[PDB]
RNA sequence: CGCGACCUCAGAUCAGACGUGGCGACCCGCUGAAUUUAAGCAUAUUAGUCAGCGGAGGAAAAGAAACUAACCAGGAUUCCCUCAGUAACGGCGAGUGAACAGGGAAGAGCCCAGCGCCGAAUCCCCGCCCCGCGGCGGGGCGCGGGAAAUGUGGCGUACGGA
């Protein structure tokens, strides 16, 4: 059958794994019938094959990642792998409430002298 | 306050205490490594007066400067070309031993980064310089709005630039009559703004 | 090798100048570019003048110029001091201020006070929070009826 | 030399495989442009650097 | 306390093992040396089928970056047959050929008949 | 004899292929490369080998994270979030 | 001799972070020639130039006078026109060579140490609760641990300040 990525994700783990191993089984049956010398059915199925392990090796990439950085998203430090990945020069700026801290005089200055909005006459 | 005291105190260097101290601290650095750690300042008062504060993320580092002028690294004579330029053994070097020190200081500590730096002791064959060296990533700098311009990554490396004081004072830059060759940005500033033809469009 | 008669003359081209030679093709792009940036502070600024707060009537130095008329850095200490605006407060309602300027003549000082005396009154102050005025307001006929002026505000004639 | 390394041999494995000449189909696309493979290194002709 | 040497050792401290806060990666990374994956095809060579049908034994070819402990292991998890040896080159093409000597319990015409080899 | 039979004594090496350039300029006696200086943290190119920057600049090579950097900074960096599903 | 502080100096696969290297057209700091010209050449010139070295950023640097001027005085820095191929330097030879001011583009000002007043009034990390958590932040609860009087924070900096 047509291996789609919509249904991998509901499934159980063990199910994602046995369905891996049948692929697995699947394909080095290609392969044997390709040194053996087969159809271009098998030949074109091979393909299909690599593909769908690909397909299913990703879904659980998926269920695995997502539950690690739900696991890990209520806690302060997090894993390398879990932090967000940007780059090293924006990485290392300063904070946003950081970039937000003003001192008590500046504030001051803030408070008592405000920038007026006015306008001048012809 | 104390300050004044112990700021003309430093200043009286040739009475015989202060000499008597300047032989002891030279004696003692002299034995010390070429590069080390300082965990608290000879010169407080001159610390405080470059910026240091006693708070974690300020470290300060002695390190020597070996003392002399420049020579030129080319073998026994051998500068081939005009007679102007054999002069090898009475070279000096543009900047100074200071801003040498901060550079050394620098260039071991790449994440460090470096405020000023002040003299403590000369030798015959070794000056001594304590460097101001801060974290600009230490959350006492970050979240301090007054020195968070250090976390900026625009002093990344103030020392081999020039943007510290004893390397300003190398640059030959200021105000005035005195200073008509670094006018602009700098003296290479001065020299390329020159030294170009402003070829118009309608001539 | 000069030939009959002409100017003594020094070309300086003996350097290597052909790679520093700076074209004038990004004029009309700076111009445009200039516009753009000048209309976007006036869009950005929408009641304050275009050009920005005034500029004192100064006098030149060095003899050759001390018959015309500039416009200066900023009005002094002392002359906020005569007309009673604070050195801050000057900041924020849009008057120029610097504290390195003196005060020698006394006839110059008058007319900068003067100066600072017209643009008060021709001042139009909106209030911080529209529905509640302070005491030292513009009226509501005022709010409507005030605009930008095109150019320098108050340009100086000799 | 019989007595190769494994980095040696590797880079050998890489030539042998590229010095294959191009399949007959590859020359039926819209936009072919190879004639043939311009790049057969023969053994005594070209001494693969080193 | 005497001192015996006259030389002056750094004495032992204490020190701490890896009590780490938080692992540096998320996940450990999966074996991608499979079974599956380490074995791609056996041959099918006149000289391998006559090693095979002679000499007791199963050629395949390998990824380059296998044991032959894994190979053992590697067969005798795929094909449910117990191995005598390994005998492992490396081509000039680049895999790794394996020759897997098997127990004389088990016929290498037979498991090659169950393979699909011949 | 400086010549024909000279050259036939030529059979030792000096020269390897590097591990860092690719390139088959490797010293075994001196252990450094004549190409990009590879015992040294740092590449060794030079301003009067201005066609040899050319041969080895970021143009040349694969960028295979340089170029979804550019794709990343087309869109401003977005991380973590998702498009509208059907 | 033992115990307990302080000061200097070590060892850690200690808990949490950072730097290394690349590109390098523009920018900063060094180092730095010889071709060439002077109809030779040695001072000069090419030239603070080529090459070499280190360091960043989207701009860099500079930057709010230990300034210019001597006038009825101007007033941070940067860039353009002009000053001006001028003053000046130069086997006064070849050649080199600014600055002030004026017209504009832009225009934005400020913070510490010291001096002093306030029960260290200050900062970092770890435990718990609530919000938010893909730029790990805000509040409360801890006879929790440190930093700091060899001085953290507020007022305050030459335009005066308390
Ligand atoms: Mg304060
Ligand atoms: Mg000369
Ligand atoms: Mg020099
Ligand atoms: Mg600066
Ligand atoms: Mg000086
Ligand atoms: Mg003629
Ligand atoms: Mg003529
Ligand atoms: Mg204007
Ligand atoms: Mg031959
Ligand atoms: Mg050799
Ligand atoms: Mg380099
Ligand atoms: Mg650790
Ligand atoms: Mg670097
Ligand atoms: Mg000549
Ligand atoms: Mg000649
Ligand atoms: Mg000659
Ligand atoms: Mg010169
Ligand atoms: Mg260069
Ligand atoms: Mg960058
Ligand atoms: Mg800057
Ligand atoms: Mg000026
Ligand atoms: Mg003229
Ligand atoms: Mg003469
Ligand atoms: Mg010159
Ligand atoms: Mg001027
Ligand atoms: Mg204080
Ligand atoms: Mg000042
Ligand atoms: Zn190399």
């Amino acid at each position: 059958a047509k291996i789609k990525a919509r249904d991998l994700r509901g499934k159980k783990k063990e199910e994602l794994l046995k369905q891996l191993d049948d692929l697995k089984v699947e394909l080095s049956q290609l392969r044997v019938a390709k040194v053996t010398g087969g159809a271009a059915s098998k030949l074109s199925k091979i393909r299909v094959v690599r593909k769908s392990i690909a397909r299913v090796l990703t879904v659980i990439n998926q269920t695995q990642k997502e539950n690690l950085r739900k696991f890990y998203k209520g806690k302060k430090y997090k894993p390398l792998d879990l932090r967000p990945k940007k780059t090293r020069a924006m990485r290392r700026r300063l904070n946003k409430h950081e970039e937000s801290l003003k001192t008590k005089k500046q504030q001051r200055k803030e408070r008592l002298y405000p920038l007026r909005k006015y306008a001048v006459k012809a | 306050g104390a300050y004044k005291y112990i700021q003309e105190l430093w200043r009286k260097k040739q009475s015989d205490v202060m000499r008597f101290l300047l032989r002891v601290r030279c004696w003692q650095y002299r034995q010390l490594s070429a590069l080390h750690r300082a965990p608290r300042p000879t010169r407080p008062d001159k610390a405080r007066r470059l910026g240091y504060k006693a708070k974690q993320g300020y470290v300060i580092y002695r390190i020597r400067v070996r003392r002399g002028g420049r020579k030129r690294p080319v073998p026994k004579g051998a500068t081939y070309g005009k007679p102007v330029h054999h002069g090898v053994n009475q070279l000096k070097f543009a900047r100074s031993l200071q801003s040498v020190a901060e550079e050394r200081a620098g260039r071991h500590c790449g994440a460090l980064r470096v405020l000023n730096s002040y003299w403590v002791g000369e030798d015959s064959t070794y000056k001594f310089f304590e460097v101001i060296l801060i974290d600009p990533f230490h959350k006492a700098i970050r979240r301090n709005p007054d020195t968070q311009w250090i976390t900026k990554p625009v002093h990344k490396h103030r020392e081999m630039r020039g943007l510290t004081s004893a390397g300003r004072k190398s640059r030959g830059l200021g105000k005035g009559h005195k200073f008509h060759h670094t006018i602009g940005g700098s003296r290479r500033a001065a020299w390329r703004r020159r030294n170009t033809l402003q070829l118009h469009r309608y001539r | 090798a000069p030939s009959r008669n002409g100017m003594i003359l020094k070309p300086h081209f003996h350097k290597d100048w052909q790679r520093r030679v700076a074209t004038w093709f990004n004029q009309p792009a700076r111009k445009i570019r200039r516009r753009k940036a000048r209309q976007a502070r006036a869009r950005r600024i929408a009641p304050r003048p275009a050009a920005g707060p005034i500029r004192p009537i100064v006098r030149c130095p060095t003899v050759r110029y001390h018959t015309k008329v500039r416009a200066g850095r900023g009005f002094s200490l002392e002359e906020l001091r005569v007309a009673g605006i604070h050195k801050k407060v000057a900041r924020t309602i849009g008057i120029s201020v610097d504290p390195r300027r003196r005060n020698k003549s006394t006839e110059s000082l008058q007319a900068n006070v003067q100066r600072l005396k017209e643009y008060r009154s021709k001042l139009v102050l909106f209030p911080r929070k529209p529905s509640a005025p302070k005491k030292g307001d513009s009226s509501a006929e005022e709010l409507k009826l005030a605009t930008q002026l095109t150019g320098p505000v108050m340009p100086i004639r000799n | 030399s019989s007595h190769k390394t494994f980095r040696i041999k590797r880079f050998l494995a890489k030539k042998q495989k590229q010095n294959r000449p191009i399949p007959q189909w590859i020359w039926m696309k819209t936009g072919n442009k190879i004639r043939y493979n311009s790049k057969r290194r023969h053994w005594r002709r070209t001494k693969l650097g080193l | 306390k005497i001192r015996t040497s006259p030389t002056f050792r750094r004495p032992k401290t204490l020190r701490l093992r890896r009590q780490p806060k938080y692992p540096r990666k998320s996940a450990p990374r999966r074996n991608k040396l499979d079974h599956y994956a380490i074995i791609k095809f056996p041959l099918t060579t006149e000289s391998a089928m006559k090693k095979i049908e002679d000499n007791n034994t199963l050629v395949f070819i390998v990824d380059v970056k296998a044991n032959k402990h894994q190979i053992k292991q590697a067969v005798k998890k795929l094909y449910d047959i117990d191995v005598a040896k390994v005998n492992t080159l490396i081509r000039p093409d680049g895999e790794k050929k394996a020759y897997v000597r098997l127990a004389p319990d088990y016929d290498a015409l037979d498991v090659a008949n169950k393979i699909g080899i011949i | 004899t400086k010549g024909t039979s000279s050259f036939g004594k030529r059979r030792n090496k000096t020269h390897t292929l590097c591990r860092r350039c690719g390139s088959k300029a490797y010293h075994l006696q001196k252990s450094t490369c004549g190409k990009c200086g590879y015992p040294a943290k740092r590449k060794r190119k030079y301003n009067w080998s201005a066609k040899a920057k050319r041969r080895n600049t970021t143009g040349t090579g694969r960028m295979r994270h340089l170029k979804i950097v550019y794709r990343r900074f087309r869109h401003g960096f977005r991380e973590g979030t998702t498009p509208k599903p059907k």
